[PDB]
RNA sequence: GUCUACGGCCAUACCACCCUGAACGCGCCCGAUCUCGUCUGAUCUCGGAAGCUAAGCAGGGUCGGGCCUGGUUAGUACUUGGAUGGGAGACCGCCUGGGAAUACCGGGUGCUGUAGGCUU
RNA sequence: GUCUCCGUAGUGUAGCGGUUAUCACGUUCGCCUAACACGCGAAAGGUCCUCGGUUCGAAACCGGGCGGAAACACCA
RNA sequence: ACAGUGCCAGGUGGGGAGUUUGACUGGGGCGGUACACCUGUCAAACGGUAACGCAGGUGUCCUAAGGCGAGCUCAGGGAGGACAGAAACCUCCCGUGGAGCAGAAGGGCAAAAGCUCGCUUGAUCUUGAUUUUCAGUACGAAUACAGACCGUGAAAGCGGGGCCUCACGAUCCUUCUGACCUUUUGGGUUUUAAGCAGGAGGUGUCAGAAAAGUUACCACAGGGAUAACUGGCUUGUGGCGGCCAAGCGUUCAUAGCGACGUCGCUUUUUGAUCCUUCGAUGUCGGCUCUUCCUAUCAUUGUGAAGCAGAAUUCACCAAGCG
RNA sequence: UUAAUUAAAACAAAGCAUCGCGAAGGCCCGCGGCGGGUGUUGACGCGAUGUGAUUUCUGCCCAGUGCUCUGAAUGUCAAAGUGAAGAAAUUCAAUGAAGCGCGGGUAAACGGCGGGAGUAACUAUGACUCUCUUAAGGUAGCCAAAUGCCUCGUCAUCUAA
RNA sequence: AGUAGCUGGUUCCCUCCAAAGUUUCCCUCAGGAUAGCUGGCGCUCUCCGCAGUUUUAUCCGGUAAAGCGAAUGAUUAGAGGUCUUGGGGCCGAAACGAUCUCAACCUAUUCUCAAACUUUAAAUGGGUAAGAAGCCCGGCUCGCUGGUGUGGAGCCGGGCGUGGAAUGCGAGUGCCUAGUGGGCCACUUUUGGUAAGCAGAACUGGCGCUGCGGGAUGAACCGAACGCCGGGUUAAGGCGCC
């Protein structure tokens, strides 16, 4: 069988990029988490401190508890056939905000604007987005110009 | 003294290299890959055929011991100890083990090393003669005699390219006239538009 | 006599027999593990919060 | 192992750091009448052998040492116990360290 | 056009060598009474203002190395799903979708926030 | 094959992590004897089996080798 | 006044009694520990994932190798300098870490996490929450806080052990520490004893019995979950046979042989495995008797020789008869 | 002698050699006693062992494990008794039976009884020597013996083999 | 009527639902406890929620491949310099004087490689979001933080329905609970082994529990899953005769 090392398998997960090593920017130290952000949880090697497990390594949960150094992240972990909303407290380094939701607000702000603008003005624009549709039809232009033949090419043992 | 090469055919394992976890590997049949004239410059043998492998397999490096002897041979007797220069382009690195039985049985399995073998692909160049051009039937004959040192089905092709260089023999020659090309041997270096205008000045002068 | 060691075949599909469900969300979650100290002043926040209830 | 004589730690009686002295803390000797030792006793009486286990397979090679904390306050002298890690040889207020120094 | 202090990202910013630097700066620079620290006022600390852009530093240069970014490599290698496909096998082809990386060729060579100067 | 152990002057052997690497025999030089032996006074001579490693320092301690020697190998 | 006997106490006591004499395991035993743990790989780019799979490590070590601060920069190399030489010490230059950080490995680290100094004991007291294994139990280890006392620094801060991943232990019992503590049974005082809370004494079979053999004189319950025949898959080993052709054969590769290599066949060898049989398939050899195969020793009909004859060798059709 | 798979080389045996015991004893039985067997006995006896007629001989080892003998000289050592502290429970000390330790004896008690190298004027051996070594280092005998793996040992005899 | 974690047996019909041979602990390995898988009883609602799926956003990763004129490790061949070190020579008085020559060394190239290497780097895959529990305003509480009426959280009132991707589908919730805890087979991936109808894994699907058409025959292959029937048409397979 296996170790129950906690930090079994990490040999690449927690190493840092290529020539991406040494002082941590302090950007990093200089975001603002609040409650019920969205973060995405990626275990950084250079600080050992709140180490989030491998098992939360690539997950995104939300803030729910904000400390000095850390944060408290409610984020789902499936364990066989049942789903657990776990409670980590992992140090803002191994963390960032995640933009899933960013392209969502920002949907909510231009939703509302054509709303409200658009109710003024006494007409119906669309809000709810759509799957790509099917091309609609079109012509293609030759310009005089016949289309290239094309052919299949021999055999060469290029070896 | 060993198990027929049967044995160690096909491609089962991953790659086993003599490493500082694989100790005890004895040192391959092979160890020489470079015979003939092998300080002829680049000018003297433009023809390059191949021994191609036409299966993913693996070669024992008895029989790449054994084809080199072959292929060397004939050339030898057909072309003169300086008319060619073979050379020969698998190398065994991969080991294989055996569980050696005379009794413990299937426990503790785990097999010794035993050889090494050079696991070729399909496509992949086994061996390498390059010699004057009118000798193209001799470097045919040497590589068609030594097919049958190895298993699986090999295919003799004659390369396009200037001897041992990786550049096309229909244009090789107006490269070195430009220098493009410089011979450094058995080689040619290749000369970019590239670098310190002083190299270009030395070329030039 | 020696037997099988381990295996997961056939655990996806029990697990899926009674669907793997989703944590079940409500709108207020538990102030469980929250900071003391904060914990602290939002009880004194809400305790006094009737003192204001006038100019409300 | 090596521990200094003396640390300024925490003293629950005083509420505050004092120094203390520090010993190696040993096992009193048993009593024949502690509650356990007397119901010992009537149950090895009489006939019957044995009647508890005596524990064989030993293992561990080694203890936790226990160090003895006392006030050094003439009026507190409360004492403490204060465990360490296993080691196998310990010694109090040894020879310090010396860096930079020919190894004879 | 540009610098000083503090920075963000952390090579398009690095490394080697060469050229040029008005003004103000930043420096090199001159000393050791005091503060401070040394085997050594070299460094560190302190007090200064005779000299100099020599160097640091800034800008530029190099068919420059690196780095960043494209092209090619190539719809190639690899790959999800399919067949009562081929082949003794090893493996390979096709159908339905995804899709790389060298060598080789080209382009680029720091952006910028806060505050404060210089530059008629 | 599994397990355990051993390699030190020419021979047989000690070495209680810091030695001028112990003892006996052997070899050499000189006395003694007409000579030999015995004996007396001196001298020399260790690839610490080999490679690597920990250590401030390995002949030793720990691993990989090279030879050697034991103990087992049963129920059919 | 002892023998002796009654009752206690110490020794002896397989004469006798009871009982035990682990588990995993390509049968069991012997051997190993894959039994509690840790690193890399397997492992198929979340996590998880087996084998007596592979390469290794652990039961320790540290008054500093813990904590803070400051100051420095390492391995290696180049070039110089009395003795000084490959190697002593001094100087300048290059040096992205190629060093060091107790140890296995992997990760991390350069005005530091390394080295050297200065001061120190955050390795202290305390309640909860969380993570890892996970049953979302315990321990162990770890993470964020919170409340006190502190250290260090000019300060921001950092620190409640070791840069991270291992380095460990329930109940019962014993021992120590703590309180103007509770009980100690009708009340009171006092010794004692028992409670409550936190350490330690240990269970390495590491969620934790107290444990030696032999049986061929043997027994029961079972097992084809499991060994000793046959049979089956496989064919490494054994046997037999091809292909290439360096050589041998004075000459001459192939009359006859044939290295280095390589492709097969057979199940008359041994293995490997454990599919059938343990409410029983009688276990070696010989004798006797029939039958079948051909990979042919002889005989019939043939081809080739380094076939003059004779003798012999190679090959074909061939298992009728020996 | 294994009734009913073993008739034997197994057991017994005379012979031989040990050992205990002089009776309030040795050896043994018995739940029990002024109990019982040997014993209607007395060392030419009774009890406990080994070997196994005769013949010849029975070597060395007391370190190990046993057995045995001597003991206040004398480490450890229970209860009881003695002394001191205390309110007592209790604690502490002093003393010190056997047995263990200590020292002898004993192998017809259980048992045990080596290794390396050099050396004689052909070669071979090696009487001889050196060395490490144990409590002795296997002596007189005997042997491919019912005991020897290698092994169907080597030589000779017995056969055509 | 000793105990038996072991062998054997365990008696009527129909209807409905329908497993497991896996996790952890156990002197645990032929057995238990435990979670999972099952059944039954319901109840709370409904006529917003959810999903073994895609889309759109956004992260995570170090395998396939590729690389080695990039680090680590292994590795073939020449070429140019070379006094900075050696072996041979070699003319001497002789030296770092001359002379080559072969080596080490250095610089560009070159052949071949990695499960316990890697700058790159897929496919398939894992997490999250796609609104009313939202958005936007005004106010109030604080013993927390604080240059600031700052920050943060909490609470009160108010206003906004184009219910803000596709598709499909009624959901939530609680008790009690048996059997199981020997598995085995196939595509792909994959460890050991020469290999095995061998031993050990991942994924899905199967057999076990399951008939039926085809594969002559057959646990698993191919097709397809089953109330008792008539007609029609098919699948995989077939159409000399059987
Ligand atoms: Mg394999
Ligand atoms: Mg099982
Ligand atoms: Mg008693
Ligand atoms: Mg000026
Ligand atoms: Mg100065
Ligand atoms: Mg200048
Ligand atoms: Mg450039
Ligand atoms: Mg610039
Ligand atoms: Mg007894
Ligand atoms: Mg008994
Ligand atoms: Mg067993
Ligand atoms: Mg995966
Ligand atoms: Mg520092
Ligand atoms: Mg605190
Ligand atoms: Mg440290
Ligand atoms: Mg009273
Ligand atoms: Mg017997
Ligand atoms: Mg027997
Ligand atoms: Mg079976
Ligand atoms: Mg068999
Ligand atoms: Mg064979
Ligand atoms: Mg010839
Ligand atoms: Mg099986
Ligand atoms: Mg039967
Ligand atoms: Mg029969
Ligand atoms: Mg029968
Ligand atoms: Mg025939
Ligand atoms: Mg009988
Ligand atoms: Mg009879
Ligand atoms: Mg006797
Ligand atoms: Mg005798
Ligand atoms: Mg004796
Ligand atoms: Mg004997
Ligand atoms: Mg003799
Ligand atoms: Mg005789
Ligand atoms: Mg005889
Ligand atoms: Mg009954
Ligand atoms: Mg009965
Ligand atoms: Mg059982
Ligand atoms: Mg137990
Ligand atoms: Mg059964
Ligand atoms: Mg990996
Ligand atoms: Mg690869
Ligand atoms: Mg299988
Ligand atoms: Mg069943
Ligand atoms: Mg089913
Ligand atoms: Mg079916
Ligand atoms: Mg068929
Ligand atoms: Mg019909
Ligand atoms: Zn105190």
């Amino acid at each position: 069988t296996n170790t129950k090392g906690k930090r079994r398998g990490t040999r690449y997960m927690f190493s840092r990029p290529f020539r991406k090593h040494g002082v941590v920017p302090l950007a990093t130290y200089m975001r603002i988490y609040k409650k019920g952000d969205i973060v995405d949880i990626k275990g950084m090697g250079t600080v050992q401190k709140g180490m989030p497990h491998k098992c939360y390594h690539g997950k995104t949960g939300r803030v729910y508890n904000v400390t000095q150094h850390a944060v408290g992240i409610v984020v789902n972990k499936q364990v066989k056939g049942k789903i657990l909303a776990k409670r980590i407290n992992v140090r803002i380094e191994h963390i960032k905000h995640s933009k899933s939701r960013d392209s969502f607000l920002k949907r909510v702000k231009e939703n509302d604007q054509k709303k409200k603008e658009a109710k003024e003005k006494g007409t119906w624009v669309q809000l709810k987005r759509q799957p790509a549709p099917p091309r609609e039809a079109h012509f293609v232009r030759t310009n005089g110009k016949e289309p290239e033949l094309l052919e299949p090419i021999p055999y060469e043992f290029m070896a | 003294g060993r198990r027929p090469a049967r044995c160690y055919r096909y491609c089962k394992n991953k790659p086993y290299p003599k490493s500082r976890f694989c100790r005890g590997v004895p040192d391959a049949k092979i160890r020489i890959f470079d015979l003939g004239r092998k300080k002829a410059k680049v000018d003297e043998f433009p023809l390059c055929g191949h021994m191609v492998s036409d299966e993913y397999e693996q070669l024992s490096s008895e029989a790449l011991e054994a084809a080199r002897i072959c292929a060397n041979k004939y050339m030898v007797k057909s072309c003169g100890k300086d008319g060619f220069h073979i050379r020969v382009r698998l190398h065994p690195f991969h080991v294989i083990r055996i569980n050696k039985m005379l009794q413990t049985g299937m426990r503790g399995a785990f097999g010794k090393p035993q050889g090494t073998v050079a696991r070729v692909h399909i496509g992949q160049v086994i061996m390498s003669i390059r010699t004057k051009l009118q000798n193209k039937e001799h470097v045919v004959e040497a590589l068609r005699r030594a097919k049958f040192k190895f298993p699986g089905r090999q295919k003799i092709h004659i390369s396009k390219k200037w001897g041992f260089t990786k550049f096309n023999a229909d244009e090789f020659e107006d490269m070195v006239a430009e220098k493009r090309l410089i011979p450094d041997g058995c080689g040619v270096k290749y000369i970019p538009n590239r670098g310190p205008l002083d190299k270009w000045r030395a070329l030039h002068s | 006599a020696k037997s099988k060691n381990h295996t997961t075949h056939n655990q996806s599909r029990k697990w899926h027999r009674n669907g793997i469900k989703k944590p079940r969300s409500q709108r207020y979650e538990s102030l469980k593990g929250v900071d003391p100290k904060f914990l602290r002043n939002m009880r004194f926040a809400k305790k006094h919060n009737k003192k204001g209830l006038k100019k409300m | 192992v090596n521990v200094p004589k003396t640390r300024r730690t925490f003293c629950k009686k005083c509420g505050k750091h004092q120094p203390h002295k520090v010993t190696q803390y040993k096992k009193g000797k048993d009593s024949l009448y502690a509650q356990g030792k007397r119901r010992y006793d009537r149950k090895q009486s009489g006939y019957g052998g044995q009647t508890k286990p005596i524990f064989r397979k030993k293992a561990k090679t080694t203890k936790k040492i226990v160090l003895r904390l006392e006030c050094v306050e003439p009026n507190c002298r409360s004492k403490r116990m204060l465990a360490i890690k296993r080691c196998k040889h310990f010694e109090l207020g040894g020879d310090k360290k010396r860096k930079g120094q020919v190894i004879q």
